[PDB]
């Protein structure tokens, strides 16, 4: 009777249902089918399938024994330095007995969120006992992970998923759910979500609720972006030095509410796949990441903005 | 012990040049309450000797003594950062500009636990340690910030000297609160002095010809003409009126960069000055030096109407270096964008 | 209460400026009418692909590409053939004496190959054999001890040796401590009693359950011995203390370093203390010998993984291995364990190549290494990619996704390769045609030139996903450096934006591409027109030529465009030359060195040149002469020349 | 134990300020009724809106009182906004009992006096905002702030503004002497007009480098070249000499001039002021003082980022010299 989320309702089960980063997933695949998988760590941008990897792969590897054999411990738990020093380490010698080739899994899902002392505690356990555990560890920025714990495993790396990939699961998704649709309604969702499965189907499932179809005009209604025909009209003027209707439009996004950051995303992603030539795209790529800087140090103002669609204007009308 | 050290002056009545602004320092002394210093003024001028001047008047000779120790300070981004310090009973020194972003991790620590030894030690000598702080130019802003609300916070506890070569970068309200000292260049004749002076405290004698020669290749920098003269005394047992002044190395190292960098405008020799300019970054030359030595060098082979592109042109590339992180983009940028001129200016 | 509010201004009558009215000129006074009339964007709809790269068309057979991977063994003649490349590959190494070894360790698996192939005697550790030498033979020293107590208690019923009881081993991570004093420990029958940061050591806990392990006999002394029993609290073999990383001291191991002062002074047992924190070996007060591993040569390494992979049936490339223990910075272990992964999935690419310096060679590690297989397609080469203009969408989303993805380490990729990614050509260091030449060479000079102002652009007026400089200063620094990671349980509770990373790295990505793409494309277009130049007979190409280190070509790409050995050295002379005692007491740093070191290095250059005349030998007294106490090795490397 | 002249010689009481009249007058009101509502102090520096306010507080609460209901923080915090926020919670959290002997129940409010108002974001603002309206009743602000503008519409809208204007030389200067006198220093007026010429209406800095200047000079006269040295001011044959070196159109002597200056010790931000001084009070062209301050608003803005000051002046000084030699 409960309605579940479309993220969870259509969760991939099998290693074969992920989509997107096809060599490390075919790797895993071929780990989980032969065995003794050694510590890894899942690096990459959010919602591109590490942690949906993670469970398959154990899974696979387990079995009825996922129920015993296995450690999960997310940034909801505590994973202290005294979590690290006794529970993971009972868990690392105690006794499980496990057909040949299989070893319990101890999963550290976002090791971003890890405390360095609890990961300088971790670097032996996760040495000594690898002969009968293993630790596959998942997170965003494998910078925030200490060099001892990346030096114990093997680091695999996620990307940002294509576009075409988002759209198979997305089509996956409509075809299981009579969804109605238009192509533009798709474009939009697929823009919404820029590399994220998880943003394109919480997208799909919320335009889905609000007004049952999927067309353009809902998909920003439900998510409420500045538009991208807006923001594309913007650059075209800016394109020939038209900086009175440029800012007309940018004056209009502005008194709709909009903050700068998402306004000046909005540019950068538009003007990334804007039809021009490849200088003029330098420059104006080279203009928004000034600026952008300039919003992220603190100062945005419209006259920011105004001063950018303007350095745009001036790119073209002068040699 | 070089000749450097040796022979620095320990009291504000040995110094030999600036004796006015000598005796003012002491008059400063003699009042009881001495303001937080700024001492500004170029490299090799004198600051930090008439810095020690002023400490060994304030205290004792206990401050002749010097000691190392090691602080390891955890940041708020929790990440412990471990760095070296000079100290005395009397006063601390230190230079936290090498802590980076995390210099106001020392700053707003470091002098709070001098404070904490301000009511821990007790001498009944005077109610205050010095904490030098050296490089403040190097500071950021966020830096400066909390050295200003850690000298108003521990005015009455501690006292600041602030020693530094240029107080463009510095704060307003960090100015606002210390009392300025300009140390100037010492004159060239200033220099014969000293080098006479320490010539003959070390037993010989040395001609005054060779005397303003070192005093005018020394750019008005006191210590660099002590390192040269010594330098000249490893050389030559008597000193003669023609010795060879030997020059730096890295200077006609550069020197020799400037020469491939005029002498040819190809890709080829481009590369090769990117890898001169390498092998000097890892010398632990400075970016800023070698920009400036670049310039100085690269200016006798231009004409008059270049000189004022050429000088707006290394002025940039060295705002963008003060800018960026990798500092080998904007040196070899410059280079190569004088190359480009200086190539169209050979063409007409 | 609710009292009124008044804004007091002190508006003296008269000052021509506090009362003013709207000027009339007519330029400021015709207001333009402001309209709100923007364009509808119901009409129109959006077509696919407009704002991705999206096509109607799909491929189909060209992905999911199983291995379905059968290696069958090695016969001995192709493992021979294969061990006679290894040597040509490596001269200095010798390849006899290991192999039989390794066959031994490996003659449906469960441990990693880090265990697998651990080395069990201590003359298979790879590299730092001054270490090994030092360790192996002190703790000779140690089990004769031993052996002499045993017999002066059977027969019952030390400046001159000068045997501390204790080393300091320290190095980098992975390089092979532990595993050096296990694989000395088995070769001599000790005993090792590890403690880790792993297991609760307070210091009341480890005196209390440790010494006397130390002071006492083992009670089996026959039998099952060489066991490592990790300590914790929820042939006659010598017991041995090991301290593993020491370095990691929390809140609950208290009195920690107490505790291992007070087994300092109070052993009969050999203690081992490991590290990777420089540091500690100047914070710890006591004697102990000190041990450093250096980094191991990343040849003699690569060949050790070769070993590995040939034991596995598997046939590799030594540039391959050299590219990953560059990205690994030569880490052993590390690169063991990227080895056994990306093996044990079924190889990189099959591929053929002949050497004869037999089963198809398998390179492609390095790429998948850094994750550039789940951007590009199988058959699809990084430097093919980079040398082909680019013109489509995907493959420029590609291009983009290459850069974002080595953007994230603050790594500069097309920076660090810009040679050979170029179109030019790259060597190995050992008239109206005049002016047209001059024209090309200029055109290209001048492209390179906008290129690196637009990179120093990127650099300088750009955001960086981490930031640069944040616990030290820049690179290539002396003064510290020693940014040990965190040590306590606290989290950081920081306020930095994860907006400004994302955006920024996608920014700085698309415009070094653009940029790239640019230049290249620019020095294409001038190099077509070569041919009519060299139809005129001058040629610029040796002009044209980019010369390059014989390091930076034995990879297929590189992390950087320094010498990082050449840097390190430089450092460490300064630190070696600057830790003398009349020198640690000079104030500055950034003078200190620009001043003082060429100076000294003038006064051992010209100390040496005039040894070399055959003077008085007088004149190799003037540095202690004036009380200047450094080590010989850094005057002499002074005394050498300036590069 | 001493304490510097600069508070220690604060008008102790309301009306001992000088050249304010509707600000003491508003203020007089509001302490009759011993009501202090929320205050904004806009104004150039050294005005005396810090001595004014204190000199409130000294009449309003009794002086052993007055320094604990008192607190002084500023704005210009690196560490955030909840570090003022929480400071200035727990001080408003205690209430610790206070009376005065006079027979005068003394008020329950205390005073917060937060100094460069108009240094903090729009967001650090609205947290003020909102720390004001939590504690409404139990402390009441002020704001010492530079310009009123910079102040966001909520805080504006609520504490009565008053404006400092700054007071003229020939008041400053009898100030001056007037410290001069009572602290048994002997300077020469013209010294003290220089004092008031190099200040530039900042009474607070020129009592700052009075006391300066009498503890450095040790008891002898104050000369104007000790207070040039103190104030960091460039003396203005070097800056005739930076004007000449551009108008001769030779880069060599103005190398060597730039050179001259730097090796002196001489501060380029200092230089770069009176630079901009000089060049937007002559006869130059305007196009010829459009251009020069043009580049002298980023040869600034370079200075601030950490450039070197010897390229930054060769780069402004070429561009001046440009700029004179291109007209003639
Ligand atoms: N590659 C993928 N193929 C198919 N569905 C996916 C993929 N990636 C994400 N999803 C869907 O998105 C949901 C969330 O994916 P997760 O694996 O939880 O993302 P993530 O990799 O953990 O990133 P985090 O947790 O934000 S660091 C899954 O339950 C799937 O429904
Ligand atoms: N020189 C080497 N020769 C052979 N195997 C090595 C070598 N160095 C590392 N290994 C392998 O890598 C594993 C880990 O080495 P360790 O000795 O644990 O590294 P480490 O020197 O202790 O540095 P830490 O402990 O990470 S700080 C060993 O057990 C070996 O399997
Ligand atoms: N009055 C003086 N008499 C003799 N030598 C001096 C005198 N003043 C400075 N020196 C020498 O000049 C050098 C100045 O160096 P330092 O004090 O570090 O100045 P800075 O900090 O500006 O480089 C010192 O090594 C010192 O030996
Ligand atoms: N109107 C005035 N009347 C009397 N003294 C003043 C006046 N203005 C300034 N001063 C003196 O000048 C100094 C200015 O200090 P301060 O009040 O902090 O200035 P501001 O508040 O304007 O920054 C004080 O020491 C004060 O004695
Ligand atoms: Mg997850
Ligand atoms: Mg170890």
């Amino acid at each position: 009777h409960y309605e579940l989320p479309w993220v969870e309702k259509y969760r991939p089960v099998k290693l074969n249902e992920i989509v997107g980063n096809e060599d490390t997933v075919s790797r895993l695949e071929v780990f989980a089918r032969e065995g003794n998988v050694p510590n890894i760590i899942i690096a990459g941008p959010p919602g591109t399938g590490k942690t949906t990897s993670i469970l398959c792969l154990a899974r696979a590897l387990l079995g009825p024994a996922l129920k015993d054999a296995m450690l999960e411990l997310n940034a909801s738990n505590d994973r202290g330095i005294d979590v690290v020093r006794n529970k993971i380490k009972m868990f690392a010698q105690q006794k499980v007995t496990l057909p040949k080739g299989r070893h319990k899994i101890i999963i550290l899902d976002e090791a971003d969120s890890m405390t360095d002392g609890a990961q300088q505690a971790l670097r032996r356990t996760m040495e000594i006992y690898s002969k009968t555990t293993r630790f596959a560890l998942a997170c965003n920025a494998s910078d925030k992970i200490i060099e001892p714990i990346q030096s114990r495993c093997a680091v695999l790396r996620y990307t940002k998923l294509t576009d075409a990939q988002i759209l198979t699961r997305l089509m996956n998704v409509i075809e299981k759910e009579r969804v109605p649709y238009t192509d533009d309604g798709l474009e939009a969702i697929i823009f919404t979500a820029q590399g994220d499965m998880r943003q394109a189907l919480n997208n799909l499932q919320s335009t889905f609720s609000g007004f049952g179809f999927i067309n353009s005009e809902n998909v920003f209604k439900v998510c409420d972006e500045p538009h991208p025909l807006l923001v594309k009209e913007m650059i075209q003027h800016c394109v020939n030095a038209n900086i009175d209707e440029a800012y007309k439009i940018l004056a209009h996004l502005w008194h709709l509410g909009y903050s700068p950051e998402d306004i000046i995303g909005n540019i950068f992603r538009v003007c990334k796949t804007f039809q021009m030539a490849e200088y003029l795209k330098l420059e104006f790529i080279k203009e928004i990441g000034y600026t952008h800087m300039k919003i992220a140090e603190g100062v945005n103002s419209l006259l920011q903005m105004a001063g950018l669609l303007a350095r745009l204007c001036q790119k073209t009308m002068a040699p | 012990s070089l000749w450097v050290d040796k022979y620095r002056p320990c009291s504000l009545g040995r110094l030999d040049y600036h004796k006015e602004q000598a005796a003012q320092l002491r008059n400063l002394v003699q009042c009881g309450d001495f303001p937080h210093l700024l001492v500004y003024g170029p490299s090799g001028a004198g600051k930090k000797t008439r810095i020690m001047c002023i400490l060994r008047e304030l205290y004792g000779v206990g401050v002749e003594k010097l000691r190392i120790e090691h602080q390891t300070i955890t940041t708020p981004s929790k990440k412990k950062i471990e760095i070296s310090t000079i100290a005395s009973n009397y006063h601390l020194e230190v230079n936290p500009s090498d802590a980076g972003n995390s210099d106001r991790v020392v700053i707003q620590e470091m002098l709070k636990t001098v404070a904490q030894s301000q009511q821990l030690e007790t001498n009944s000598q005077r109610d205050f340690k010095v904490v030098l702080l050296t490089e403040v130019d190097k500071l950021t802003k966020d830096a400066q910030h909390a050295l200003r609300r850690t000298m108003e916070k521990y005015m009455s506890t501690c006292r600041l000297i602030l020693c530094c070569n240029s107080t463009s970068k510095v704060i307003p309200p960090i100015r606002s609160r210390c009392l300025a000292v300009r140390v100037p260049a010492p004159s060239i004749e200033d220099i014969c002095h000293v080098l006479s002076t320490v010539c003959k405290k070390e037993g010989l004698n040395l001609p005054s010809q060779l005397a303003h020669r070192l005093a005018e290749k020394s750019c008005r920098n006191l210590r660099k003409a002590l390192l040269m003269c010594e330098a000249c005394r490893v050389q030559q047992y008597p000193f003669t009126a023609d010795q060879e002044i030997p020059e730096t190395d890295w200077e006609v190292y550069l020197r020799e960069t400037a020469n491939a960098i005029v002498s040819q405008q190809t890709p080829q020799r481009l590369l090769e000055v990117r890898g001169r300019l390498y092998e000097l970054l890892t010398h632990c030359i400075p970016p800023e030096i070698i920009m400036k030595g670049l310039l100085s060098e690269l200016l006798h082979n231009c004409d008059g109407q270049l000189k004022g592109e050429v000088a707006q042109m290394a002025a940039y590339y060295e705002h963008r270096l003060q800018l960026g992180s990798k500092a080998i983009y904007h040196l070899e940028a410059f280079v190569a964008k004088f190359m480009a001129l200086y190539k169209k200016f050979m063409e007409d | 209460s609710f009292q009124r509010v008044v804004h007091v201004q002190q508006k003296d009558d008269g000052c021509c400026l506090w009362h003013l009215k709207p000027p009339s000129c007519p330029l400021l006074t015709k207001f333009k009418e402001l309209n709100t009339k923007v364009i509808d964007l119901s009409k129109c709809g959006i077509a696919l692909g407009e704002f991705s790269t999206l096509n109607s068309k799909l491929k189909s057979g060209n992905s999911a590409a199983v291995f379905m991977r059968t290696r069958k063994e090695f016969t001995e003649e192709v493992r021979n053939l294969l061990l006679e490349e290894i040597r040509w590959s490596n001269p200095e190494f010798s390849l006899k004496k290991y192999f039989p070894l390794l066959l031994k360790k490996q003659i449906t698996e469960d441990m990693l190959w880090t265990e697998k192939y651990q080395p069990q005697t201590a003359s298979e550790l790879i590299g730092n054999e001054l270490a090994i030498k030092k360790l192996h033979s002190w703790l000779k020293d140690w089990k004769r001890r031993a052996e002499l107590e045993e017999r002066q208690n059977l027969k019952g019923k030390e400046e001159e040796s000068r045997l501390c009881n204790t080393v300091l081993i320290t190095g980098p991570t992975g390089v092979g401590k532990t595993a050096a004093v296990y694989a000395c420990a088995q070769e001599l029958g000790f005993k090792i009693f590890e403690v880790n940061a792993s297991s609760q050591r307070s210091g009341r806990q480890i005196l209390s359950q440790l010494k006397e392990a130390t002071q006492s006999h083992q009670v089996d002394k026959q039998g099952v011995n060489s066991q490592k029993p990790c300590f914790f609290n929820s042939k006659n073999a010598t017991s041995l203390i090991l301290f593993e990383e020491v370095d990691v001291i929390f809140d609950e191991d208290a009195g920690f370093l107490n505790a291992i002062k007070t087994f300092m002074a109070t052993t009969k047992r050999p203690v081992i203390l490991t590290t990777s924190d420089p540091t500690f070996s100047l914070m710890f007060d006591g004697c102990f010998e000190e041990i450093k591993f250096s980094t191991p040569s990343l040849l003699n390494v690569a060949s050790y993984l070769q070993m590995i992979c040939l034991t596995e049936n598997f046939r590799t490339d030594v540039k391959d291995f050299v590219t990953l223990l560059t990205a690994n910075t030569c880490d052993i272990r590390k690169s063991i364990l990227y080895l056994q992964f990306w093996i044990r999935s079924g190889g990189g690419v099959l591929e053929e190549r002949p050497l004869t310096l037999l089963p198809k060679c398998d390179s492609g590690c390095a790429e998948t290494l850094f994750g550039l297989k789940n951007i590009f397609s199988p058959s699809e080469d990084l430097f093919s990619f980079l040398k082909h203009k680019i013109t489509m969408k995907e493959e420029w989303h590609k291009f983009i996704q290459l850069l974002t993805e080595f953007q994230m380490r603050n790594v500069d990729f097309l920076y660090s390769n810009l040679e050979f990614i170029l179109p030019l050509p790259v060597d190995t260091i050992p008239t109206t045609a005049g002016k047209k030449c001059s024209a090309l060479v200029s055109h290209c000079l001048n492209s390179l030139s906008e290129f690196m102002d637009n990179m120093s652009f990127l650099d300088a007026l750009l955001t960086d996903v981490r930031e640069q400089n944040k616990y030290g200063r820049n690179d290539f620094s002396w003064t510290n450096g020693k940014v040990t990671s965190g040590l306590c349980d606290e989290f950081s509770l920081e306020s930095n934006d994860g907006w400004t990373s994302q955006s920024s790295g996608e920014l700085k990505a698309a415009a070094e591409a653009l940029s790239f793409t640019k230049c290249s494309s620019a020095i294409s277009k001038a190099l077509e027109t070569l041919n009519s130049c060299k139809k005129l007979g001058r040629d610029p190409t040796n002009d044209l030529t980019f010369y390059v280190s014989q390091k930076r070509n034995n990879v297929y790409f590189s992390q950087s465009a320094a010498n990082l050995d050449n840097a390190w050295k430089r450092i460490s002379v300064i630190k070696s030359v600057f830790s003398s005692r009349s020198l640690l007491y000079v104030g500055n740093r950034q003078a200190s060195i620009i001043e003082y070191l060429p100076t000294l290095r003038n006064i051992c250059k010209t100390e040496k040149l005039k040894e070399q005349g055959k003077s008085k030998r007088r004149f190799l007294h003037y540095f202690e002469g004036i009380h200047l106490d450094i080590p010989k090795e850094t005057v002499n490397t002074l005394a050498a020349d300036f590069p | 134990k001493p304490v510097p002249w600069v508070e220690k010689y604060r008008p102790k009481c309301v009306d001992e300020v000088a050249f304010q009249e509707e600000v003491v007058a508003v203020l007089k009101k509001s302490l009759e009724g011993a009501d202090l509502p929320n205050l904004l102090f806009y104004g150039p520096p050294g005005t005396g809106k810090t001595s004014t306010i204190l000199a409130a507080a000294r009449e309003l609460f009794g002086p052993e009182l007055f320094r604990l209901r008192v607190l002084e923080l500023n704005a210009s915090d690196e560490r955030g906004i909840q570090v003022v926020r929480e400071k200035v919670k727990n001080f408003a959290q205690l209430t610790v009992s206070g009376s005065r002997s006079d027979g005068k129940p003394c008020p329950p409010f205390k005073i917060v006096i937060l100094d460069e108002a108009d240094s903090m974001t729009s967001a650090a603002q609205a947290a003020l905002r909102r720390t004001m309206e939590k504690e409404s009743k139990t402390t009441r602000f002020c704001l010492i702030c530079n310009y009123v503008s910079r102040i966001i519409e909520p805080l504006t809208s609520r504490c009565s503004k008053f404006r400092f204007k700054p007071l003229s030389d020939k008041i400053q200067q009898q100030r001056l002497l007037d410290i001069a006198k009572k602290e048994n220093v002997k300077i020469s007026d013209e010294g003290i007009a220089y004092l008031v010429k190099v200040s530039e209406g900042d009474l607070r800095k020129a009592i700052t480098f009075l006391q300066s200047a009498t503890r450095l000079t040790g008891g002898k006269e104050i000369t104007e070249k000790v207070i040039t040295d103190i104030a960091g001011v460039i003396p203005a044959e070097k800056i005739d000499g930076v004007f000449a070196a551009c108008q001769s159109g030779s880069f060599d002597k103005l190398e060597a001039v730039v050179k001259d200056l730097i090796d002196e010790g001489h501060a380029a931000t200092q230089l770069v002021n009176q630079l901009h001084d000089v060049v937007v009070e002559n006869n130059l062209s305007d196009k010829q003082k459009s251009i020069i301050t043009e580049k002298l608003a980023e040869v600034d803005k370079c200075l601030a980022d950490g450039a070197d000051e010897h390229l930054q002046l060769i780069s402004l000084c070429a561009t001046v010299m440009q700029q004179l030699s291109q007209n003639c």
